């Protein structure tokens, strides 16, 4: 109920071909592509792009998927005049961003991430200590739960870094975080927990999309 | 029977819920003793798809309206192939289809 | 003769949040759009500038058909009807009622902004009934120079003694917007481009551009010395004055160049004085 | 008798309560002493339906017509029939129909 | 009179009322010179009727002749039957029943 | 022998709302529609252009049939039988009674924009209090540089001076459109392409293209520097001039391709005065 | 022999509203019809075009008997006997004199509708007489398209009277005058910037309409894969080829295209030089 200042998401209508359900290195290479100052941010963050899913592991572009960045408000003269009205190529399409608009970061008491990396924790108890030490770090009290499947099994989900001829494996989960107030709860979503936060994971989100996530 | 139809007919029904809860979202908007027209709401959804050219227009247009339509069950039944359905398909068959849906809403309210 | 007084006036450097656009939820946003090179630029819509001018006109004592009371933000009429021969206010911006209708010597066009929006947001605390709760909402501003072009047919004028207040008041503009205008932001001239010519034809629409997207300073377009060197602008029709000028003299070959003999004047009261009087002149007042 | 004879003859209905409405929208925005149309207006709506060419035109301009005229209580009855015989069917028979019902809706007025 | 002919009837009122009318927008577009011609009209109407070659063009002409009318009192009266008497008649009867209605034509004196 | 005058102009960049669709509603809707590459265009329709030509022949004192009150906005008739040898207008435009009829002199085909047009819509409230019809409104504007084809018969005037008239109104055209008041947009030419010669055949109409789909730079098709090149199009017959002089001579190897040998003029008053020169020899004048 | 030029000729892109219909309302529509794929195209008739080239022989000189007079909007006969021997028009175009040297003639030229190379879809352009006033003539509308057109024409020349006569009948079509249209207000060319001419000795053609479309809404003309397997396959010999215009660039930037049948045409980038060799291959198969 209580909308976090100093933070804001930049959201830009996205259209364009079909992508893969994994962009990570690809839209941020893009993006960096057409904004150099993009690469050297430190506290910025990329939406997980909201489209339906389409056959193998693409993502089609709906009217209503749209790329949005969690960024510093007091940072937006840095990279708006790269991205309002530019276009990326993702391989050999072109996508086109119109005018952005702010959207304020609203408090809950359960959050959700589609994705958490943590380098050198690939096992469930390892990655929970951990996010409950990341938590520590940022002095944040709440209860961790892990998205699950039909099955019941903990998600796991993989990141494809393209950097040059190989192609590199990083690889988390994705957890369902409640029991953290509205201060705390804004403190998570602005600050993230783990790494790769440019990389389309690691960034929070309502539990509403923790759901929509459980169901398929 | 030849599930097109289907198709047409569920998307003349979320159109039609749609447009109501918009008409609603507009009795809120209003104030005081004037009274809320509600011929001139319809010719003005009339005027505003009529006002688009291609594509872009009317697809974010037809998009917009159905989210701001509001809660629609059929909508929550029916996201898949009504996405589908507006994905595909001409665009001025989707707006023919619009303006029957507008000339066959009233008997809801 | 047809008598024509084109002009480009650039605005002096600062925060701007001018005549906003539709306050869909809780931001206002400012009215952008495309622009040379592809970027988007915020515009400030040209009747909140003519507004402006009216208030102008109205508040220099100048006898106006309409009038604004700035207590009850109400527009009142003196008359009915519309009489441009005794009226500034229908002899300059026209009228229609829907002569029933006049064209209005003045025509101009939006203002747009210097520099490319950068995209900054302001963060604000609007007050609130409800246990004297603050909701935070986004209000945008550009930091930027606004330049708009504007032109005068002085022979459709009733009263050709009518365009000395107009070029008064387009020096000393009031403030645009009103309430609107979060930041007090002056659109009086900073650096004028003027063009006093009996020819439709005007190339000084927008003659001003920007040497780096982040500045506060401007320079002129390339093109339109491109077209003054070549001959097309007669340099004898040429007005020029602001800080531009200061810029334009410091350029190598300046003597040389055919810039050199249009008018031009570091002081802008300098040469609104001698153009009025060139004015005066030839339209035989 | 027959389905689809029912469905042609409210379908006249429909569309004689579209002209109905068209022409109320048309004595409204006349005014003074000038006199209101009533033949020339049927004339133009001749013209206006013969000029159309393949499914797309003339089954927007329909549709169009038929929001325009505004409420109607036959088209509310009976949805998922006109729907389905204006999306279905030759727009060449759906304009011989609306000619048909062009020449006898003047009983009304 | 079986229901039948009194439906025949009426549709040959319809043609000659309609005839009527197109006859007068001819007489008032061509008042110049000694007399407008009346055989000539005739003439082309039976070339016009005759160049019909399918169900399809043959109704769409039908109903445009009809509408270009006018007022069509005997339509008026008579919505449903001789509505319902052209969409199910073979063409090439209602052919035979206007070349009828206009061989039994009498010009207003 | 029969002389025709070809020509494309290219007008400048600017934000423009001249011609409107059927107005009925909030928004104004731009004339536009489908171009080059499946995308939308906005039009200026070649009737506003004779329209403004004619309404040129008219302030300059030159004899016309119609003339433009200005005061009652209706078009009065100076004789009602047309004479195409002493009015201007008759001669050039034509007329049609319903000899009651001619072909005219000059034929022009419609504006297009350069660039697509996306969005730009602009608002249009009414002050404060009593939203009435005349409440929040939509105005759609482009900001685009327009261009056109025209080509004229000079052998069908009944004068053959008459077409240098045509040539100077061309020049400066008068206010083409409606929304002046707020969208001033100056439709005198930045770039031209004239062609004089004997042939019916042309292949310069619509010739210019961007370079961007977002900017104000305009640069010739490659089709048209390929039809010069490759031999059609006689150098000695075409006039190029405007701002695309500068663009065409940093063109590599320019002064080897056949385009160098074409009347090339950065000064359009200087292309005009030689063009008319030709034309006068030509035809006797 | 029994030579015929057989030729498809592209017209360049621009507003046309050439050739209307029916006066109906207020607004004049466009010559359409169904053309291919299901889609409409518009027309511009045949008959405009055989207009524009009477027309162009009497501008250029030569001896006519239907005389336009350009200022009555009159037609005169010089003659009221039908000569082909002397009139170029009555030779070319034939003529029939019904009311009641033979009376009729069949021309020697034979020409078909053009055809619009891109869909018609909207494109209706409002009209206003302004003023303020108002009146029945005030408001009115005019169908116009943004698009190629595309016609197909063939000559007979052995049955030309005089076979010199085969020379203008081909400058006019280079250099065309207005066809029948609103040329006050959509000024249209119709001289051609693609042809492909056949000049052969057998009546079968297989050139009918060569030019098809890509991106059925741009302005980007292309040779129909149709056209490219005959002339690959065998049929349509490459030496009575004549490829001229602004398709000769897409046709040097095929791939394969030296090894391609279709390079030992004759291909010219410029129409005048294509037309100089054609008119020096005709006149030497003629004896002129």
């Amino acid at each position: 109920l209580i909308q976090s200042e100093e933070y804001v998401d930049l959201t830009f209508k996205l259209r364009g071909a079909p992508i893969p359900l994994d962009n990570g290195y690809l839209t941020y290479a893009a993006l960096s592509r057409i904004c150099p100052p993009l690469h050297e941010l430190k506290s910025i963050g990329i939406h997980p792009i909201a489209g339906i899913p389409t056959r193998n592991n693409l993502l089609e572009l709906t009217a209503q998927s749209r790329l949005k960045i969690r960024i510093y408000h007091q940072q937006i003269p840095l990279i708006y005049p790269y991205l309002a009205g530019q276009a990326f190529h993702i391989g050999q399409n072109f996508y086109q961003l119109d005018i952005p608009d702010y959207k304020p970061l609203i408090s809950s008491e359960s959050v959700y991430s589609r994705l958490v990396i943590i380098k050198g924790f690939q096992d469930s108890t390892n990655f929970i200590e951990a996010v409950q030490r990341q938590m520590d770090n940022l002095g944040i009290q709440g209860k961790i739960e892990l998205l699950t499947r039909q099955d019941g099994t903990p998600q796991r989900r993989q990141l494809t870094i393209n950097k040059e001829g190989k192609q590199f494996k990083v690889r988390g989960f994705g957890v369902k975080i409640s029991e953290l107030n509205p201060e705390d709860s804004l403190t998570l979503q602005e600050q993230g927990i783990g790494g790769k936060r440019k990389m389309m994971c690691g960034i929070f989100v309502p539990a509403t999309r923790s759901k929509e996530e459980e169901e398929t | 029977n030849s599930e097109e139809d289907k198709q047409y007919l569920i998307f003349i029904k979320v159109f039609q819920q749609a447009m109501k809860g918009n008409f609603a979202k507009i009795y809120a908007k209003t104030e005081e003793g004037k009274d809320p027209p509600i011929k001139k709401k319809v010719e003005r959804l009339r005027a505003e798809l009529n006002y688009c050219y291609d594509e872009l227009s009317f697809k974010e247009y037809l998009s917009d309206f159905l989210v701001r339509g509001g809660l629609n069950k059929y909508f929550n039944e029916h996201q898949e192939e009504i996405a589908l359905l507006i994905k595909k398909s001409p665009w001025q068959e989707i707006r023919i289809w619009s303006l029957l849906a507008i000339a066959s809403y009233k008997p809801k309210d | 003769p047809n008598y024509y007084l084109y002009g480009t006036v650039l605005t002096r450097y600062g925060l701007a949040s001018l005549n906003h656009d539709i306050r869909r939820g809780n931001k206002t946003i400012l009215q952008k759009g495309y622009w040379n090179n592809g970027k988007i630029h915020s515009f400030v819509g040209s009747s909140a500038i003519r507004w402006a001018l009216r208030f102008y006109l109205q508040k220099q004592g100048y006898l106006v058909n309409r009038v604004w009371d700035e207590e009850e933000h109400i527009n009142r009429l003196t008359s009915e009807d519309f009489d441009p021969e005794k009226f500034y206010d229908d002899d300059i911006f026209g009228f229609a009622l829907l002569p029933n209708q006049r064209m209005g010597a003045l025509g101009m066009n939006m203002a747009v902004s210097l520099t490319p929006y950068d995209g900054a947001v302001k963060l604000g605390a609007k007050s609130g009934r409800e246990k004297d709760s603050t909701s935070l909402h986004f209000t945008e501003y550009h930091a930027t120079r606004y330049q708009y072009y504007f032109g005068i047919d002085a022979t459709h004028l009733k009263d050709f003694s009518r365009i000395l207040p107009m070029i008064d008041g387009i020096m000393n503009l009031p403030k645009v917007g009103g309430s609107s205008n979060i930041f007090n932001y002056p659109f009086c001239p900073d650096s004028l481009v003027f063009q006093w010519t009996n020819h439709f034809a005007s190339y000084i629409s927008y003659c001003f551009e920007y040497c780096d997207p982040k500045s506060k300073e401007a320079k002129l377009s390339q093109e339109f010395i491109d077209e003054v060197e070549c001959g097309q602008i007669d340099p004898s029709k040429l007005w020029i004055g602001g800080t531009i000028v200061k810029d334009l003299q410091q350029l190598d070959n300046f003597e040389s160049s055919p810039l050199n003999k249009a008018h031009i004047y570091r002081n802008r009261n300098e040469m609104i004085e001698a153009l009025k009087t060139v004015i005066k002149r030839d339209l035989g007042l």
